[PDB]
């Protein structure tokens, strides 16, 4: 049956590795997020108006009187957090097992990240809070750093002078498309992949061994769906605000701003790395690099070996990336005052020194260990 | 060969017979209860979020009150006008009497 | 597709029924000790750069904390 | 009588308090004590109060 | 049986919603 | 397949309540 | 400063608010913070909960006559208020607060603990840290030093002292008691679902408690044939 025939192709008899680890759940995991953003998104935006006259009124509506509304839209930010906690765990794992090398799934990878964290600024902007606000007019700003066309360029964003409801209304499309938009992306996602199956965490042919994926990855990614969602209820129904900034709560100050202002722990870094750039230009760039640089990472694999299981300094320079994005993470959440500043310019100076510089020549050491270089 | 190597043990994961298998049902019946559960739960709040000689009306309640000295299809019928001194529906002519019962048309109650 | 995919030969392979085998091997009782063997193992080289990063925060927080500090001798 | 004043005062004498409260005597004295200084003492105010506060909470909310 | 299974199991989820509710 | 009518239904009424 | 540690009932992981004192915490609302800030998003039927109920919310609906209704052309105050009737507010337009807050702000308290860093204990801090400033204070219009206050200015007029107001239910009115009797209610109304929630988090634990090791034993069903099976290899 030609519609059940792609189904059984992708699902049931796709001949999948048997030593694949937990960490693969965390894209099918994804694809359940993005579900479950897009539809608590739906609710979110019924009995919502994007009007800064009402967007902030109904959505306390939502958290005060809509049917289950606190459920909803607290089910909605801590979904946006669980995304971005299961991609970076997923982009973790391509970087890890040396996955970039399906250079055309990496890619519509890499777009597909940046994409998501606009939906995340296009969520963020809309309740339309004082802290939201403030974000809006710090990204947005951003843009107006390209050198020739960028003042135009914000204010035909902004839909004005300065963000006002002008910008709510047309985010507020975006917010609803985006999410659409990268559904989509996704789907070319998994197309570009079957043509190559996916990879093992040894990093080798494992032709010899697949089994289906009905019975043994199926029950396997119920499991990651059952604890994410545990994860995700005790997140929404215990602590539904260590993850926000409490500024959320205020309506917009067209006036006043949020004496600290940060932008959300999911891109805190990503900042942080702009606040270390002098120039702002070139924080823009780096900032863009920063997302970029995976893109460029299917070119730096000069290692004879796929994956990092049988290569341990590369293992050690790959947790102290890890080790200083976390830095990075918590520099972002710093005030600007020594010695935050330091470090966070350091911490940016090594993530593109290892990204860029100590991986490559340290594949070439390790190739040349094993009498192979 | 075909003989030379038997079976190896597999007692190690071998258990100790239906009613294993019965067990391992009711664990499976337990469990899609289990998400039954949940889904009558989910689904019903999950649907409960889209839940909530003259006339004279004041739209109480948020729908017409008339006040004098449509059954059909939900229009308002004109008072002062029809066939029976009472009302009429313009949308498909329901004509009421004074007392606003359905006389001529196609208005049901 | 199933069928087409490698050239293994002479790969036997043994199994057991489902139902056969006992039906939830203890994990914390056999699969953890080699669990902990198993983290053992690379713990000592993933911990490393954590080990590193604790300090620098921990550091970084007194630090600033002392900067922000002002000293009653400062304009004193 | 405000419970407040009174744990408030509890603590107080809680020897840690009464060593942070020795600080900031300390300090306040030490506020009065220069003129041209900038011996403000918040900050030592600020750290008598939360570890007193501190203490405060450890024994308030029950009397409240 | 395996539509008893399913029969029983809908059964059970569904005086378990009450009890559990 | 009787019976799955049946047992649908059954669940049937319990969602729907 | 960062404000210490409290120990809140309600905040106890599966407890719930205490309404008895979110009741005391609205009464203190009604008599005190009303002045200057209002409830607005909340209202009588909001107000509803063990503290109390619609028919307690009816008494205070109709206790109240600002803004409630409107007259021939729905202009300054008209009519008092109903059930429906949202909370009253204290000024019938931003300017009338600023004119009588010292030029200043005083917000409605809706959301005010959410709104907040560390809330519930800000909240309690300023209305009860005004503290003593010890040197450098210069406080310019209507201002009360407090080092819990971000700027030890705060202008929010302390307006709890010990008997402030009297709680209907006897409990002395201490400015504590007062203080934190009405916290309770201000973080009650932030989340009218406070204690709804937790419920929910208490049946979502026990029935993942009952569901995570059945599908666990599923899935070990189903992949122990593999975690089991033998390889052996023979060449001719
Ligand atoms: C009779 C006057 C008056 C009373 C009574 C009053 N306030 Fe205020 N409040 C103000 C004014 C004026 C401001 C504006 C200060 C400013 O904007 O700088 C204010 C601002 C505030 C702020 C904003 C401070 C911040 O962190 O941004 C909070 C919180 C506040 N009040 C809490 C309270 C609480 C809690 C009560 C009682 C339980 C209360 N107020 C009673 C006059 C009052
Ligand atoms: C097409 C599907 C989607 C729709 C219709 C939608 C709609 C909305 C609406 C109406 C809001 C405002 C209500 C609120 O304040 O929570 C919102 C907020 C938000 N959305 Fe979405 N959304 C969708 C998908 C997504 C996705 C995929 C993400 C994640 C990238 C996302 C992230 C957010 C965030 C972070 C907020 C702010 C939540 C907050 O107030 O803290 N949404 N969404
Ligand atoms: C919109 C967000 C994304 C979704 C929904 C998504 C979804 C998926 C899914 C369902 C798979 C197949 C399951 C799997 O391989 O484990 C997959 C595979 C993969 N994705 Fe993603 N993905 C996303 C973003 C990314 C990004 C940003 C990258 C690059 C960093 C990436 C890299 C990969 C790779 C390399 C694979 C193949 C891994 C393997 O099977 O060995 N994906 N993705
Ligand atoms: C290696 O085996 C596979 C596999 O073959 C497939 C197709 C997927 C994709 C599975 C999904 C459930 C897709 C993601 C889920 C969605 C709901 C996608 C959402 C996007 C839409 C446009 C809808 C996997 O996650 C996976 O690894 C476990």
């Amino acid at each position: 049956h030609p519609l059940f025939k792609i189904i059984n192709h992708s699902f049931i008899d796709l001949p999948a590795p048997s030593n694949i680890s937990s960490w693969w759940n965390f894209g099918s995991l994804l694809g359940v997020c993005l579900m479950v953003q897009i539809i608590t998104g739906l609710f979110l935006a019924m009995h919502y108006t994007s009007d800064t006259m009402t967007a902030f009124s109904s959505v306390t509506h939502i958290c005060r009187d809509v049917n289950y509304g606190w459920l909803i839209r607290y089910m909605h930010a801590n979904g946006a957090s669980m995304f971005f906690i299961c991609l970076f765990l997923h982009v973790g794992r391509g970087l890890y097992y040396g996955s970039y090398t399906f250079m055309e799934t990496w890619n519509i990878g890499v777009l597909l990240l940046f994409a998501v964290m606009a939906t995340a600024f296009m969520g963020y902007v809309l309740p339309w809070g004082q802290m939201s606000f403030w974000g809006a007019t710090v990204i947005t700003n951003l843009l107006s750093a390209i050198p020739y066309i960028g003042t135009t360029l914000v204010e035909w964003i902004w839909g004005g002078f300065s963000v006002d409801k002008a910008t709510l209304t047309r985010f507020f499309a975006f917010h609803f498309i985006l999410p659409f938009i990268i559904a989509a992306l996704a789907i070319v996602h998994l197309l570009f992949l079957h043509e190559t199956g996916s990879n093992n965490p040894t990093g080798l042919n494992s032709d010899a061994d697949k089994i289906p994926f009905h019975p043994y990855y199926t029950i396997k990614d119920i499991l990651g769906i059952l604890i994410m969602f545990l994860i995700l209820m005790t997140l929404v129904l215990f602590f539904p605000d260590m993850l926000g900034d409490p500024d959320n709560y205020m309506p917009a100050n067209p006036l006043n701003t949020p004496p600290h202002i940060k932008p959300e722990w999911y891109f805190l870094f990503a900042y942080a790395i702009l606040r270390s750039i002098p120039n702002k230009l070139g924080g823009v760039l780096a900032l863009i690099l920063s997302i970029l640089i995976l893109a460029l990472m299917p070119f730096l694999h000069t290692s004879k070996q796929r994956s990092l299981m049988f290569r341990p300094i590369t293992q050690i320079l790959y947790w102290i990336l890890v080790a200083n994005l976390l830095i990075l993470t918590w520099i972002g959440g710093q005030p600007v005052e020594h010695p935050f500043i330091i470090i966070g310019q350091l911490a940016s100076i090594s993530y593109f020194s290892i990204i860029l510089i100590l991986m490559p020549i340290s594949g070439i050491i390790e190739d040349k260990m094993l009498k192979l270089y | 060969s075909h003989t030379d190597v038997k079976v190896p043990d597999f007692s190690d994961y071998r258990r100790a017979s239906e009613a294993r298998k019965g067990f391992s049902y009711l664990v499976t019946a337990t469990t899609t209860v289990g998400v039954a559960y949940a889904a009558k739960n989910v689904v019903s709040q999950f649907v409960s979020s889209m839940s909530a000689g003259k006339n004279m009306a004041f739209k109480w309640r948020g729908k017409p009150l008339f006040v004098r000295h449509c059954t059909h299809l939900g229009c308002v019928p004109i008072a002062n006008a029809g066939d029976f001194g009472g009302y009429y529906c313009p949308c498909h002519g329901s004509h009421y009497d004074a007392s606003g019962r359905i006389r001529k048309g196609p208005a049901p109650l | 597709e199933f069928g087409n995919l490698a050239r293994i030969r002479h790969v036997i392979s043994y199994s057991l029924s489902p139902f056969e085998q006992r039906a939830f091997p203890s994990y914390f009782s056999k699969g953890i000790p080699n669990v902990l063997r198993r983290t053992r193992e690379r713990i000592l080289r993933v911990a490393p750069p954590f080990v590193v990063v604790y300090l620098i925060y921990t550091w970084g927080n007194q630090e600033f904390e002392q900067s922000k500090r002002k000293n009653p001798a400062m304009y004193e | 009588v405000d419970p407040l004043t009174t744990v408030r005062e509890h603590c107080e004498q809680l020897e840690k308090c009464v060593k942070a409260r020795e600080r900031l005597e300390l300090c306040d004295n030490r506020v009065s004590s220069r003129s041209q200084t900038e011996e403000d003492c918040t900050e030592e105010l600020f750290d008598f109060l939360h570890a007193r506060d501190h203490c405060v909470a450890h024994k308030l909310f029950k009397n409240l | 049986r395996t539509s008893t299974f399913a029969l029983t199991i809908a059964v059970g989820a569904l005086f378990f919603e009450r009890a559990f509710d | 397949a009787g019976m799955w009518g049946t047992v649908g239904a059954v669940g049937l009424v319990w969602a729907t309540d | 400063l960062h404000p210490p540690s409290y120990p809140w009932s309600h905040r106890g992981l599966l407890s719930s608010l205490d309404h008895t004192s979110i009741r005391r915490g609205f009464q203190v609302y009604k008599q005190v913070c009303s002045s200057c800030h209002s409830m607005d998003y909340v209202a009588y039927r909001h107000l509803v909960g063990v503290c109390y109920t619609e028919e307690e919310a009816k008494a205070l609906a109709e206790e109240v006559e600002v803004q409630d209704g409107p007259n021939d052309d729905g202009e300054m105050f008209m009519r008092p208020g109903k059930l429906s009737d949202y909370f009253p507010k204290p000024y019938p337009n931003p300017e009338a607060a600023r004119a009588a807050n010292n030029g200043a702000l005083p917000p409605d308290l809706s959301y005010i603990v959410r709104a907040r860093h560390g809330g519930e204990d800000y909240v309690f801090s300023l209305l009860t840290g005004y503290c003593e400033p010890p040197t450098g204070v210069s406080l310019r219009e209507g201002l009360y030093f407090n080092p819990y206050f971000p700027g030890q200015a705060i202008g929010m007029a302390p307006p709890i002292y010990t008997e402030v107001l009297e709680y209907d239910d006897g409990t002395p009115a201490t400015m504590s008691q007062v203080a934190k009797d009405v916290a309770t209610f201000l973080r009650w109304a932030s989340e009218p679902e406070h204690d709804h929630r937790k419920r929910m988090g208490l049946k979502m634990l026990l029935m993942m408690g009952l569901l995570l090791p059945l599908t666990y034993a599923m899935k070990r069903h189903k992949w122990s044939v593999l975690k089991s099976r033998k390889l052996a290899y023979r060449p001719p």
